């Protein structure tokens, strides 16, 4: 939810 | 027989035999005994090293991964002995803004996640927690809640 994992 | 990636060692200091899994890094006294899917929370600490050196806890990053091992063994070390939980540390310390929902990925399956972190956590156990895991995020400790 903010690019670089989940 | 044992589960996946579970060796037997002996301890260095007492010489009493313990178990390791060299997948998720866990160690345990105890004789430990796949889904589409896992939900798993993690903590994660970045070091100079990180792909990324920056955090919504600071701009730039600047300790070094030697350090950020330490950080993570001080957090496993209050998680095992209840001192703290790990949803508190998380919320407090995790270099990642899933911090503010107690470390929680949501869930995810295989070719989601970095491998090291995908291998942990399918190798977890329901309301296991790993060792230290690193990718190239930074080094983790995950705890698998599904």
């Amino acid at each position: 939810q903010a690019s670089t994992p989940r | 027989k044992l589960p996946p990636g579970w060796e037997k060692a002996m301890s260095r200091s007492s010489g009493r035999v313990y178990y390791f899994n060299h997948i998720t890094n866990a160690s345990q006294w105890e004789r430990p005994s796949e889904p589409a899917r896992v939900r798993c929370s993690h903590l994660l600490v970045k070091h100079s090293q990180s792909r990324r050196p920056s955090s919504w806890r600071q701009e730039k990053i600047t300790r070094t991964k030697e350090e950020a091992l330490e950080l993570i063994n001080g957090y496993i070390q209050k998680i095992k002995s209840g001192e703290e939980d790990f949803e508190s540390l998380a919320s407090q310390f995790s270099d990642c803004s899933s911090a503010k929902a107690r470390g929680d990925l949501g869930a995810f399956s295989r070719g989601q996640m970095q491998k090291p972190f995908e291998d942990a956590s399918f190798a977890l156990r329901t309301g296991e927690m790993s060792g230290p895991v690193f990718t190239d995020s930074g080094i983790h400790i995950i705890l698998r809640t599904e």
